[PDB]
Formats: structure tokens, C-alpha cells, sequence
């Protein structure tokens, strides 16, 4: 990447390692986890890093375990503004044939509902551990060979471990490290147009087929063009100059322009489109500081403070009740509160003294004493250090 | 035919291309007319608080002109002079009314003294236009197509689906204004009812009826007449529109303003001549007949003498030389 | 309901009732359908699936491709692959066709596996080479441009083909054999139409449009043995940016600099990404005009090809080139970037005619007028069989491109053309010779059978003379 | 440099009669202001004007090569069932004929 490295160094491509010998890099060749991304108005990134756009209105098959049937992820899209080029995802549905053939559904309000009933997170069922996130998201996690991400506003990350390489069919592609064959339909024949490839994956026959996929929605609302341009030029500004060599910013720039000109509220879409590139850069390792008072400083309640690189392991009160549980999680860009303060059930974080206990679901009180005739427990400061 | 005439007259009132009068008091820029599949141009009409403020034309997405009711006309971001002639758009004061013609694109917009708008789209845009003036098909019943492509029945939803926010407009769904008339009616209405009924009773207006039905006009003037603060003129807008549309149908009605007691506003010196020649008689003008024979248009011009000199009537003897 | 049709009722003792909500049409059949109840309307009999308002008795229903229905048994050709669909899916063949580099325009490249990248260099570079890793290798095509970072009326590129130990570099619209090829039977230059097709082997070829359009056609043989500015031709498209030091790169410019031949030359400096490259920058009017002008790639005559080949890469190339390029008398930086797309279309069988008198005229009458009388055998033809039999190549040739564009001489049968005399003349009035009585060549100046001198009755021809020299014995 | 074609080898004879300076200034002005993409006509026309003026003075000029304003004429023959080939470009052939 245009910089010298003394012999013996060991670079990493975030999944493999390279060693500099005799002016040549010897690099390992292991398969790596894949990420299918649904973001913005109608922007897709396949498992093999194929960026495209597809503004269809139906229920589409995003990604299915395609030889054995351990899962299936289906997405549903609706017009998301006044225009005809702003088509965003509303809700996402997951089928778990390995679990009672149950049907989880992440809703538009960032809620979740298994088989009709709503569900209060966390949910540590047999395999899947649905729970909220620092940024009020929803993180589904089936087994350890699958993950997923919230679907409130219409963004979604699916992470598949290399045990699924080459054995998944959907809008996300084969997941075989080859970008070329990602426009593959069920009939096993790549179609060179995104409209046909998208339409080949819709679940309902009454949905309208897409005919033309427009590239410049700015041309139906000229009043926006100029703003969009400058509003997205930040992606090439020195503010993001750090991570231009980790992920190229061209697709995110096109997505930013499309989102700003098309969607109803340009203010929200500009910062929903810059945050996508920031997260993409943060994936590879580069942490970018891009928020400004003008540029969408996220604001959470007055008790909490914005942290760029936090520690989502010990903030919640529940954590103190299960300290043996392990948190192999990196730092997450959100808001937290000082280490003398832990998150309260209501939401206003308090010092660990008045912090309830979550023994078998049921929440106890900071000095509640639950004795018995054979055991005894009392909630001291977030865990009942309790005798038998 | 070969032309159609949208018109945003009165206060909040709109008359679509096919004659679907309604009332809408917006808050941001809207889409008057323009093709909806291929968008070569797009006339945009701006509001501030119910009351309109300007007219705009966005050629493609590279050029834009903002002709403001306050005479001011900016291009892009900078105030320009008048007349203006760039990019194939000719912007000039004709018959005392600011005019913005684009005959290359087949459209002519106009603003009169009081602030009314008037758009004359061409015939090539038949069944092709898509805006706040409804599609230009002969039918007048399906003119409320929202931007989603679905016909509605509430004018405010139709109009709000066409809002065009910008970098510094960011507009929101608009709602009808609360009515204050319902408590204030009575003694004034006794005489007020005649101002609207003369639209169809009066003989000079009585020959338009085979061309245009006058029921919607009297309806709209009647509903806007109540909030008037004791004045006859508060019904003459509709009459004016009734004249203009009747004129656009090919039968111009002459001298309706003799006893209407309401007259259009015009710059001092000039009187509202019904069917004045669009071909003026400025002091510095070459006498080229048979080359200035366009269609007559209603508007106001100087008296019988008093040739024009930069928008100021002066006697023919005092034409100033220029060097 | 309808008498061919039939209704059902939702059982109140289940949840996966799967009624009218989850209708199973053709394309829905393979897909997996998740519902939240049932509608209890009428659904097709459970042996047949609704398709275009019917119920197709046994399913076996059509096979959609490019939005078109194909009755079973029908086959479609994609490249070298025939595809017929049985039940509902196509079981194509597994042939792998010839790959193809390209210098699309003045600064873009299109690798073997298919990948458009931008790299505006000014040094020499290794377009494709076989001396690549463990492989011994043969050929080393290099491409070198001149003043090309701001490509307007400059950047006359020059190729240097170092195959078989013979430099065959080509420049100024004229192939220049610097050193003879050791085994010259492979070498064969076929100047046809507007192109200078070069045949440098049984599985390697070069076609050059005489100005900038350079593209190397490789066959099945190579198949992940090459590397250079055109990637490694393996079918995987992601890894085509592996630099010369075996490290895959994220930026094309770093890749390109790593593939430079002379280390003491000037690296290309990264430029911040901008939609309007050089002159379209602040002149938004010009950018709009350029956009509309390049929109011809999506025009009524290009509709057929747009379904087969994606026009977006070539649209981007057109915009970039004719923004950076300043065209004064030569409107070539615009017409070439469309001729490239037309050439690709023709290679896919979709011949397109797009040149009109007011749009890239392309005269061809200067060849006829040279004769003292106008005999009129030269004429333009959108795309005509390029690699045809003349007096210089009397025998047929396996040849990479189907048809090409340019002044192709049409003239009455039995009067085959010769290249030296621009006229076409009867077969006799050519230096063609039949030494072995067969229609071989212009009496090929080629050594025959040295390693078995028992048959060495060596015989050549110069004009028509059936000449026969000797085989000088070693002892 | 491009407009400098007016003082070139084929135009040497004409310049002895008609001064190319007005036409040179016109060529420079037009080509600078003009934005040429697909039709290099705002240059070929300003040169064809000078060629016409030279021709009317008795100096017929041929300046139009395959890489400079080609101006093909095959479209007036191909429309026929057989390519008749009777039209051709002439730098200056008599205008009002019979
Ligand atoms: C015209 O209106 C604009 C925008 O409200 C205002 O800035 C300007 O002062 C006005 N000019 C005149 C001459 O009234
Ligand atoms: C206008 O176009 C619409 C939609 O294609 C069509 O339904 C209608 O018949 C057309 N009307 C006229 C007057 O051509
Ligand atoms: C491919 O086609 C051949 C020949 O018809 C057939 O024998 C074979 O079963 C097919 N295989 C697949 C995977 O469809
Ligand atoms: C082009 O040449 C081909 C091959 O000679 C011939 O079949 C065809 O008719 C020609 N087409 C035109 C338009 O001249
Ligand atoms: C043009 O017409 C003239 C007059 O007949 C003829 O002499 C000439 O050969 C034609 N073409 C040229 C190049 O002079
Ligand atoms: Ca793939
Ligand atoms: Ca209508
Ligand atoms: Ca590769």
C-alpha cells in the first residue's frame, strides 16, 4: 500500500498473516468469515464483496443455507419515502429448522417476535441468544456459525463462519470467494442485469417485477443535487483519509449520493450513510473520528456520555449477576457512563450499590433477602452472594 | 389546442391543466409541471406560509432560475438583471407581466402584478406531464395522481406527495388552515352573494357557459368570500380567472371589467387592456411588421399615445436617443 | 373455485397451515416460503403450480433467462457453453473460453477474469507475462504509454511483444519486427479492417486497433499461469489486484506501480476521487453535456447489446475519457470508447451500426481514389469477417476475433484481394505458390523437416518459381 | 496549434490571396469557447469557411483527411438494393448544374 516495511514484519489482512522475505510477501490462504450487508435505501453487499443496488418491493430471499437447511433469512421491502427510487427494508424474518422449525421476526421498531408472540430481550433459548446492543440494536446469534443484526431502520449484517463457504444461495450469493458469479438465479444461470437477478428471488407471484433500476434519483428532485454532492464529499475529505487504504470509499460514496437525493429526510440519510463507511473502516481495524456538532453528534440520555471506543462488557447491571460469563467483545462505538456507574434496568445508570439482581429472570432489590427453609439468598450489590 | 394552462391564482387556489380547481396552502417548493419519465425541465412553485413567493425552472439539473414575485430574479445563487436570455430561456417583462419562455422546451410561465402564476405547457407533453397541475390528459377526473403513482381524492395528500425538499428547505406535511368564517357571516353575505352570482348572471360572462361551466368558480369564490374584511373585490380573483380560462378556450370575452368594479393591479400609467397586442411599441424599435404577429395575450399596456421606454410610459415626442 | 381449480379450508389445529398466503408458482417452487397463517382461498391441485393465470398439470414449467420464458428442451448459447434446461434448471457444459485483456480507452484496464480498474500510468508496464512464479514461461507482452496521466491528444501507447526470443514491438500504427522469431511458423500478422491482428502462437493472439485498443486473447492452455496488469486468469475475480510481490492490494494505483518494469521511473501519485476528473470539475454544464453524449451506449441501436453486456463500465470510461480529453479536430477520444463497446458487442454476436455522417464519420473512399480510375471496391461495414483469405495468406487461419470494423474490400468472386496492391485481382496474379501441389502459401520461406534429413527435399518459392535449394549435410 | 492548419502546406497558395488572420482568430475563439464531444464541427466548419473562400478565388483546396473531419458519403448508395457507388466527396465541384 505504498509504504516500505523492514524485512521480517508480519502484516495481517484481518484474517490472514503475511511475512516479508526477499522483497516478497508469503501469505497464508485460510478461508475467512463472510458478511452480507443490507443498508441504506436499497443497497446490498454480497458475501463476496459485490456491491449493488436493487429497489424491488416484495418479500425477497436474502440468504439460505442451500444444501443442508440450517437456516433461511428472508427480507421484506417497501417504499420508504415519497419517491419511487427510495425502497427500504421494513422487517426481516429468519427460519430455524434446527429449532422446532421456529420463525423469528425482527420488526421495524427494533423489536422481535418469535412465532407471533413478542419477546422481551435477552432470550437465551436453546441455541440462539437474542439480546440488545449498546446502540439499542438487536443481535441475533444462532449457534456460533451464524450472526445477524438489528432491523429497526433497515440495516442488517449477516456474518457466516467459514463452515458455510460455498453452500449458501440467496441475494447474497454463493459465498465462494469469487465475486463474478454472484448474480446467480435458482435456475443456475447468471443474469447480467441486477433487475433480473433481483426479480428471480421474490417469494410472491403478485409482487410487481422491477423493470429499470435508476442510478440518479437526484434528477427527479433537482433541488437536492448540490447539497448531496457536498454532503457526501466528506467521504473523500481528509477526515476519512485514514481508512482509504482499508476499504475503498467509492461504493459508499455512490450509496451516500443515492440515499441523500432519494430518501425523504436527507439529514438522517446523510449520517446513516457516513456511519456505514465509518463502520466499514472500523471493521478492518481503522477507527475514524468523524462526528462533529454539525455532523450528527449522537445524543443519548443525560446520564450517559459518548465513548468512541468503549467496553460493552460490564456496563449493564445484569453483568454483575453473571460474572463467570465471558465477554470476548471488542470496543463498540456508542455511549456509556463512568466506571463507578452501571446501567440500571430503567435506563439511568447508577453506582453498583443500588443495582438489582437477575436470579432466574426475576429481578430482586439492592438489599432484598430471600431466605428459605433449606437455602438463603440476598442481593448485595448486583449478585446474591448467597449461602446454602 | 396545442397548449394547456395551469394556473395558481388567488390565495392557495390551483386550477389544473384539465380544470380541477382546488385549494392548497403549502410550505415548501412543489412540482408544478414536468415530465415524469424523462425529466428535461421541472417548473417549481415556492410558498412561504400559505402565500406563494416565487416560481422556479430547473433545466435538467445544471441550470436553475428563481423568478420571485417581489420582482427579484436570482440565477443559481446570485441576483441578475432583467431581461435575461441565457441557456435558451428568455425572461422578460411582457405586457407588464414577468414572463419566462422556453419554447425550445415548449413551456411559457408568467406572473402578473398581484402574484398569480400561469404555466402554458405544450402539446408534446400530452399525458406525459406529472406534477401539482395533474397529468395533461383530456380527462379532468384523474388529476390527483400522487408521486407514488396512486390516485387519491384529498387534494392535500396529492399536493404533499409532490413536495421537493432541498438542502435548506426540509419541508413537512401540510394541513388545511382553520376556518374563521363560520362565526362571521350574515349582513355582509347578503350583498356578497351577488359578487359571485354575477359570474354567471351577467351578460358579458353569459357566453362562456357553452365553453366552461361556472359552478366550480362560484363555489370557490363563495368559500373564499366570507373571510373578506368588508370589500367587493374579495371575489374578483375568481372572475379574473374565469375570464382568463375562458380566453384560453378561444373565446375571449371583451370588456368584462367595465362594471366588475374590480380591476387587476398594474404599474402606474398602464391600464388592463383585455387582449392587448404582445407586440409593444417601445421608442427604440425597428418597424418590422409581419414578424411580430404572435397570438394576442391579455395584459396591461400604456395609453393610446405614450410609447414604452424601459417600463415607463412617455409621450411619443420624447423618445430618448441612445449612444 | 374455478372448475380446473380447487379450494381448501384452514385447519384450526395447526400453525404451518400454508394456505393461499403461500402460493407456489413456478419460480416460487424452489424458494422457501414462510407465512403467518392462511387465507383459505382456492389453490391449484397439489400436483401443479400456478403460472400466468393457470395450473400447469405436471410442473416441468419454463426456464426464465433474461426475463424470457424458454420451453423445456430449448438450448441457449452463452460463450462456448450450450445450456438446456430439463425439470426447471439449465445443465450447461464446462468449456472455458478464450479470455481477453483490454485497454479500454486511455487509462482504464479490463483484466482477464473481468474487472475494470483505473490506472493512469506513464512508464512501461507488464500487461501480461508468463515468467510468473514457478512456471518457466514464454511470452512477456509489455505496454508503455507516454504522457498519459492527462490523456487528451497524447498517450500513443506502444506494445513490446518479447515472445519466443523475438522483439515484435509495434508503434505508430505499424508493426515493427525488431528481431525475428526463432520459430517463425507461429508468427503471422493479419492486417484486417482497422485492426492489426497478430497471431503469435497456437494459444496466444493480439488484436490492436492501430491507435490504443490493445487486447490479448489467451486460450484454455494458460489458465492461471500468467500475471501482470491483467491478473492471473483463473476465474476468480477478487484476487486480480495481486501486486508483483504476491500481496493483494486494495488500491489499483499501488498494484499498477508494483507492476512497473523500470524502477527508476515516476510512480503515479494518488488523486482524491472525484466524479468529474479534470475539466468537468466545476463546469457542471459540460459534465451534463458529456453525460448525455455518452448516453448513446444506452440507445435504440444498442438495446440488444445492453441485455448481453453491461454498458456501465463503458459508460464510466466514456465519461472519464471525454472529460479529461480535449478534442479539437480529432474527436477520437470519444469515438474510440464507443467503438470498443461496439467491438465487444460484435464479439458476442450483436452487430451494431452506429456511425452516421454527423457522428464519427469514418470515411473509406481514400483507398479507391488512388487508382487513376475509381473502381470502388472499398466500403465500410459495421462488422465484417476480418480474417479472410488473401494472396498474402492463401491458407485459412485459426483466428481469435469473429468480425471487425473498418474499410473491408468487397469485390466480385474469383478475384481474391492482395494486400500490397490495394486492388483485388484474379488468383493467378499473386505470388501464391504450390510447392507441394497444395494451397500452402506465397511459397513459404520456411525451413522444412531438418531433424529428419532423409525427407529433406527442401523447396521454396519466391514469386511463382518452384525453387528448390539443398540441405547442407553436416559431414 | 490545431487552428494553425490555415498556414499549412496545402493552404500556402491561398494565403497569397486571402489573409488567414480573420479566420485564424475565428477558429481560436470558437474552438476555445466551444465544447466538442462527438462532433468536432465547431472547428471543421471554421476551416471549411476559409476553404470555401479560397475556392471562390480560384484556389481549390483539399484538406480533409481520414483523421481530420472525414465526411464520408457511403450512405447515398447503400440504401439501394445493390451498392451503385455514384456519389463521392469532391472538394469543389460546380454547384448549379443541369
Ligand atoms: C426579494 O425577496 C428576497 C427573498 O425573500 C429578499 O431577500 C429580497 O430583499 C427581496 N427583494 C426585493 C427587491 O424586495
Ligand atoms: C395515457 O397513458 C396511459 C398510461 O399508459 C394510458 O392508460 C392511456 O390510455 C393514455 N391516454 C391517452 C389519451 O393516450
Ligand atoms: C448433465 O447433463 C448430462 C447429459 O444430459 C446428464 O447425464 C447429467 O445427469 C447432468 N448433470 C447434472 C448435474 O444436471
Ligand atoms: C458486411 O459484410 C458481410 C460479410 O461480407 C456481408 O455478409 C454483409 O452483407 C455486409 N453488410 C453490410 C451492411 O454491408
Ligand atoms: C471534382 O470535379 C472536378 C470537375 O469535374 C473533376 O475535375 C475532379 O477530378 C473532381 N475531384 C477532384 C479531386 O478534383
Ligand atoms: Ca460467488
Ligand atoms: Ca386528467
Ligand atoms: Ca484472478
Amino acid at each position: 500500500s505504498g509504504k516500505r516495511y523492514p524485512p521480517g514484519t508480519s502484516l495481517s489482512r484481518d484474517c490472514n498473516t503475511c511475512i516479508c522475505r526477499n522483497s516478497q510477501w508469503i501469505c497464508s490462504n485460510e478461508e475467512c468469515p463472510g458478511e452480507c450487508l443490507v443498508t441504506g435505501q436499497s443497497h446490498f453487499k454480497s458475501f463476496d464483496n459485490r456491491y449493488f443496488t436493487f429497489s424491488g418491493i416484495c418479500q425477497y430471499l436474502l440468504a439460505r443455507d442451500c444444501q443442508d437447511h440450517s437456516f433461511s433469512i428472508v427480507i421484506e421491502t417497501v417504499q420508504c419515502a415519497d419517491d419511487r427510487d427510495a425502497v427500504c427494508t421494513r422487517s426481516v424474518t429468519v427460519r430455524l429448522p434446527g429449532l422446532h422449525n421456529s420463525l423469528v421476526k425482527l420488526k421495524h421498531g427494533a423489536g422481535v417476535a418469535m412465532d407471533g408472540q413478542d419477546v422481551q430481550l435477552p432470550l437465551l433459548k436453546g441455541d440462539l441468544r437474542i439480546q440488545h446492543t449498546v446502540t439499542a440494536s438487536v443481535r441475533l446469534s444462532y449457534g456460533e456459525d451464524l450472526q445477524m443484526d438489528w432491523d429497526g431502520r433497515g440495516r442488517l449484517l449477516v456474518k457466516l463462519s467459514p463452515v458455510y463457504a460455498g453452500k449458501t444461495c440467496g441475494l447474497c450469493g454463493n459465498y465462494n470467494g469469487n465475486q463474478g458469479d454472484d448474480f446467480l438465479t435458482p435456475s443456475g444461470l447468471a443474469e447480467p442485469r441486477v433487475e433480473d437477478f433481483g426479480n428471480a428471488w421474490k417469494l410472491h407471484g403478485d409482487c410487481q417485477d422491477l423493470q429499470k433500476q435508476h442510478s440518479d434519483p437526484c434528477a427527479l428532485n433537482p433541488r437536492m443535487t448540490r447539497f448531496s454532492e457536498e454532503a457526501c464529499a466528506v467521504l473523500t475529505s481528509p477526515t476519512f483519509e485514514a481508512c482509504h487504504r482499508a476499504v475503498s470509499p467509492l461504493p459508499y460514496l455512490r450509496n451516500c449520493r443515492y440515499d441523500v437525493c432519494s430518501c425523504s429526510d436527507g439529514r438522517e440519510c446523510l449520517c446513516g450513510a457516513l456511519a456505514s463507511y465509518a463502520a466499514a473502516c472500523a471493521g478492518r481495524g481503522v477507527r475514524v473520528a468523524w462526528r462533529e456538532p454539525g455532523r450528527c453528534e449522537l445524543n443519548c440520555p443525560k446520564g450517559q456520555v459518548y465513548l468512541q471506543c468503549g467496553t460493552p462488557c460490564n456496563l449493564t447491571c445484569r453483568s454483575l449477576s453473571y460474572p463467570d460469563e465471558e465477554c470476548n467483545e471488542a470496543c463498540l462505538e456508542g455511549c456509556f457512563c463512568p466506571p463507578g456507574l452501571y446501567m440500571d434496568e430503567r435506563g439511568d445508570c447508577v453506582p453498583k450499590a443500588q443495582c438489582p439482581c437477575y436470579y432466574d429472570g426475576e429481578i430482586f432489590q439492592p438489599e432484598d433477602i430471600f431466605s428459605d427453609h433449606h437455602t438463603m439468598c440476598y442481593c448485595e450489590d448486583g449478585f446474591m452472594h448467597c449461602t446454602m | 389546442s396545442s397548449t394547456a394552462r395551469c394556473s395558481l391564482f388567488g390565495s392557495d387556489f390551483v386550477n389544473t391543466f384539465d380544470g380541477s380547481m382546488y385549494s392548497f396552502a403549502g410550505y415548501c417548493s412543489y412540482l408544478l409541471a414536468g415530465g415524469c419519465q424523462k425529466r428535461s425541465f421541472s417548473i417549481i412553485g415556492d410558498f412561504q406560509n400559505g402565500k406563494r413567493v416565487s416560481l422556479s425552472v430547473y433545466l435538467g439539473e445544471f441550470f436553475d432560475i428563481h423568478l420571485f414575485v417581489n420582482g427579484t430574479v436570482t440565477q443559481g445563487d446570485q441576483r441578475v438583471s432583467m431581461p435575461y436570455a441565457s441557456k435558451g430561456l428568455y425572461l422578460e417583462t411582457e405586457a407588464g407581466y414577468y414572463k419566462l419562455s422556453g419554447e425550445a422546451y415548449g413551456f411559457v410561465a408568467r406572473i402578473d402584478g398581484s402574484g398569480n402564476f400561469q404555466v402554458l405547457l405544450s402539446d408534446r407533453y400530452f399525458n406525459k406531464t406529472c406534477g401539482l397541475c395533474g397529468n395533461f390528459n383530456i380527462f379532468a377526473e384523474d388529476d390527483f395522481m400522487t408521486q407514488e403513482g396512486t390516485l387519491t381524492s384529498d387534494p392535500y395528500d396529492f399536493a404533499n406527495s409532490w413536495a421537493l425538499s432541498s438542502g435548506e428547505q426540509w419541508c413537512e406535511r401540510a394541513s388545511p388552515p382553520s376556518s374563521s368564517c363560520n362565526i362571521s357571516s350574515g349582513e355582509m353575505q347578503k350583498g356578497l352573494w351577488e359578487q359571485c352570482q354575477l359570474l354567471k348572471s351577467t351578460s358579458v360572462f353569459a357566453r362562456c357557459h357553452p365553453l366552461v361551466d361556472p359552478e366550480p368558480f362560484v363555489a370557490l369564490c363563495e368559500k373564499t368570500l366570507c373571510e373578506c374584511a368588508g370589500g367587493l373585490e374579495c371575489a374578483c380573483p375568481a372572475l379574473l380567472e374565469y375570464a382568463r380560462t375562458c380566453a384560453q378556450e378561444g373565446m375571449v370575452l371583451y370588456g368584462w371589467t367595465d362594471h366588475s368594479a374590480c380591476s387587476p393591479v398594474c404599474p402606474a400609467g398602464m391600464e388592463y387592456r383585455q387582449c392587448v397586442s404582445p407586440c409593444a411599441r417601445t421608442c427604440q424599435s425597428l418597424h418590422i411588421n409581419e414578424m411580430c404577429q404572435e397570438r394576442c395575450v391579455d395584459g396591461c399596456s400604456c395609453p393610446e399615445g405614450q410609447l414604452l421606454d424601459e417600463g415607463l410610459c412617455v409621450e411619443s415626442t420624447e423618445c430618448p436617443c441612445v449612444h | 373455485c374455478r372448475p380446473p381449480m380447487v379450494k381448501l379450508v384452514c385447519p384450526a389445529d395447526n400453525l404451518r397451515a400454508e394456505g393461499l398466503e403461500c402460493t407456489k408458482t413456478c419460480q416460487n417452487y424452489d424458494l422457501e416460503c414462510m407465512s403467518m397463517g392462511c387465507v383459505s382461498g382456492c389453490l391449484c391441485p397439489p400436483g401443479m403450480v400456478r403460472h400466468e393465470n393457470r395450473c400447469v398439470a405436471l410442473e416441468r414449467c419454463p426456464c426464465f433467462h433474461q426475463g424470457k420464458e424458454y420451453a423445456p428442451g430449448e438450448t441457449v448459447k452463452i460463450g462456448c457453453n450450450t445450456c438446456v434446461c430439463q425439470d426447471r434448471k439449465w445443465n450447461c457444459t464446462d468449456h472455458v473460453c478464450d479470455a481477453t485483456c483490454s485497454t479500454i480507452g486511455m487509462a482504464h484496464y479490463l483484466t482477464f477474469d473481468g474487472l475494470k480498474y483505473l490506472f493512469p500510468g506513464e512508464c512501461q508496464y507488464v500487461l501480461v507475462q508468463d515468467y510468473c512464479g514457478s512456471n518457466p514461461g514464454t511470452f512477456r507482452i509489455l505496454v508503455g504509454n507516454k504522457g498519459c496521466s492527462h490523456p487528451s491528444v497524447k498517450c500513443k501507447k506502444r506494445v513490446t511483444i518479447l515472445v519466443e526470443g523475438g522483439e515484435i514491438e509495434l508503434f505508430d500504427g505499424e508493426v515493427n519486427v525488431k528481431r525475428p522469431m526463432k520459430d517463425e511458423t507461429h508468427f503471422e500478422v493479419v492486417e484486417s479492417g482497422r485492426y492489426i491482428i497478430l497471431l503469435l502462437g497456437k494459444a496466444l493472439s493480439v488484436v490492436w486497433d492501430r491507435h490504443l485498443s490493445i487486447s490479448v486473447v489467451l486460450k484454455q492452455t494458460y489458465q492461471e499461469k500468467v500475471c501482470g496488469l491483467c491478473g492471473n486468469f483463473d476465474g476468480i475475480q477478487n484476487n486480480d489486484l495481486t501486486s508483483s510481490n504476491l500481496q493483494v492490494e486494495e488500491d489499483p494505483v499501488d498494484f499498477g506501480n508494483s507492476w512497473k518494469v523500470s524502477s527508476q521511473c515516476a510512480d503515479t501519485r494518488k488523486v482524491p476521487l472525484d466524479s468529474s476528473p479534470a475539466t468537468c470539475h466545476n463546469n457542471i454544464m459540460k459534465q451534463t453535456m458529456v453525460d448525455s453524449s455518452c448516453r448513446i451506449l444506452t440507445s435504440d441501436v444498442f438495446q440488444d447489446c445492453n441485455k448481453l453486456v453491461d454498458p456501465e463500465p463503458y459508460l464510466d470510461v466514456c465519461i472519464y475519457d471525454t472529460c479529461s480529453c480535449e478534442s479539437i479536430g480529432d474527436c477520437a477520444c470519444f469515438c474510440d470508447t464507443i467503438a470498443a463497446y461496439a467491438h465487444v458487442c460484435a464479439q458476442h454476436g450483436k452487430v451494431v451500426t452506429w456511425r452516421t455522417a454527423t457522428l464519427c464519420p469514418q470515411s473509406c473512399e481514400e483507398r479507391n481514389l488512388r487508382e487513376n480510375g475509381y473502381e470502388c471496391e472499398w466500403r465500410y461495414n459495421s462488422c465484417a469477417p476480418a480474417c479472410q483469405v488473401t494472396c498474402q495468406h492463401p491458407e485459412p487461419l485459426a483466428c481469435p476475433v469473429q468480425c471487425v470494423e473498418g474499410c473491408h474490400a468487397h469485390c466480385p468472386p474469383g478475384k481474391i484481394l492482395d494486400e500490397l496492391l490495394q486492388t483485388c485481382v484474379d488468383p493467378e496474379d499473386c505470388p501464391v505458390c504450390e510447392v507441394a501441389g497444395r494451397r500452402f502459401a506465397s511459397g513459404k520461406k520456411v525451413t522444412l523437416n531438418p531433424s529428419d534429413p532423409e525427407h529433406c527435399q527442401i523447396c521454396h518459392c519466391d514469386v511463382v518459381n518452384l525453387t528448390c535449394e539443398a540441405c547442407q549435410e553436416p559431414g
